[PDB]
């Protein structure tokens, strides 16, 4: 892993509206396959970077279980944010719905 | 002649495909 | 009955005792083409073969995808 801080300047631009004007004209005259292709070569640029790099380079995360712990970090942190924020909502939801635990109750006896 | 030209680096150094795997036998899934 | 219908085979016991016993390739070559590759060692693949293989150096995460 590497350059999170460049990924979190990259969705601040994209989130901003000036730039979808940007985006807007620098869509003219250009492809579907040529932006997959685009996206596609970055992605790969990115992971090559790190195929190459850690062979003879260390982060300042570096640690004995490596990109392991970053990745397992990345992990964590969008289910925090996204997966518990969504649970929260369910919940929420079922408990207006049904009262807390009512997705779990036994069927109606016979 | 003097250099002018901003030359990047995607012209000097190519990054190795490494996205979608690689097959060894040359043949696809179904064959 | 006749004998016509009979089993298309002899048993390993009596293979072996008669010298004919082989127990190699799980897999097998249909294709003479496919045979010859190892032995030819100037033209294992044809030029054209060579093009069509180089179309696969990668799985295609694409076609996957779609
Ligand atoms: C709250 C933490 C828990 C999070 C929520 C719970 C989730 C748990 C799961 C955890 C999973 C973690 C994810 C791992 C994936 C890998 C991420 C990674 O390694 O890169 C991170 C990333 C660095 O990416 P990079 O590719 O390595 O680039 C490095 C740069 O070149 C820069 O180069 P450099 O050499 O100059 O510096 C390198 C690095 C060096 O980093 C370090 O070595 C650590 C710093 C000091 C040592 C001790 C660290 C722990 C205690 C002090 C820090 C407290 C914050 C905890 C930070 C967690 C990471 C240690 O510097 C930093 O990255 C700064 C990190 C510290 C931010 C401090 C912000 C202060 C505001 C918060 C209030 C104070 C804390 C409140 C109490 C919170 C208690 C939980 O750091 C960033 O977040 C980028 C910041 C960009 C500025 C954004 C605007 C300012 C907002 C600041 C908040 C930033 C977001 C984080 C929130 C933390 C504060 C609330
Ligand atoms: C919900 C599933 C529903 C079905 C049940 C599932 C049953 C299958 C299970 C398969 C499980 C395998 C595991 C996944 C494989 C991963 C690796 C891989 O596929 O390598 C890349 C590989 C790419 O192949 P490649 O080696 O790069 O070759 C690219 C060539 O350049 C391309 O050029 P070309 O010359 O090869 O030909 C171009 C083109 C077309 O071919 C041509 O050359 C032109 C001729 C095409 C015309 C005919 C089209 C074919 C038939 C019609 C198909 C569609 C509609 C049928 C409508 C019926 C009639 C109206 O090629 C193709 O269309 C490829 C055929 C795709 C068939 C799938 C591959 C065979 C796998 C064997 C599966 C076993 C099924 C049993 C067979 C049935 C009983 C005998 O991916 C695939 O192509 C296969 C797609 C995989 C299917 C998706 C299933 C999902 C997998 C889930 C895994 C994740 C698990 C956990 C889920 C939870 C996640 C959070």
């Amino acid at each position: 892993g590497f350059h999170f801080q460049q990924y979190i300047a990259m969705a601040g631009r994209a989130i901003n509206p000036v730039q979808w004007t940007r985006a807007w004209r620098r869509m003219e005259g250009k492809s579907a396959t040529e932006v997959y292709r685009d996206a596609l070569a970055w992605t790969n640029n990115q992971f090559a970077q790190i195929s190459r790099a850690s062979q003879y380079r260390a982060w300042w995360w570096q640690n004995p279980l490596g990109m392991g712990l970053v990745l397992y970090g990345t992990y964590k942190a969008w289910h925090m944010i996204y997966m518990v924020r969504k649970q929260k909502k369910t919940a929420q939801l079922v408990a207006a719905a049904y009262g807390q635990g009512g997705q779990w109750l036994n069927p109606v006896p016979r | 002649k003097t250099l002018e030209r901003n030359v990047p680096m995607k012209e000097i150094l190519q990054p190795l495909w490494v996205v979608e795997p690689p097959n060894f036998l040359r043949q696809p899934v179904w064959k | 009955p006749s004998g016509a219908y009979r089993l298309p085979a002899v048993d390993y016991k009596r293979q072996l005792s008669r010298g004919t016993l082989v127990e190699g390739a799980d897999f097998y070559l249909p294709t003479a083409q496919e045979q010859q590759r190892l032995a030819r060692h100037f033209e294992p693949y044809s030029e054209q073969e060579q093009e069509e293989r180089r179309k696969f150096r990668f799985q295609s995460i694409s076609v996957y995808l779609a």
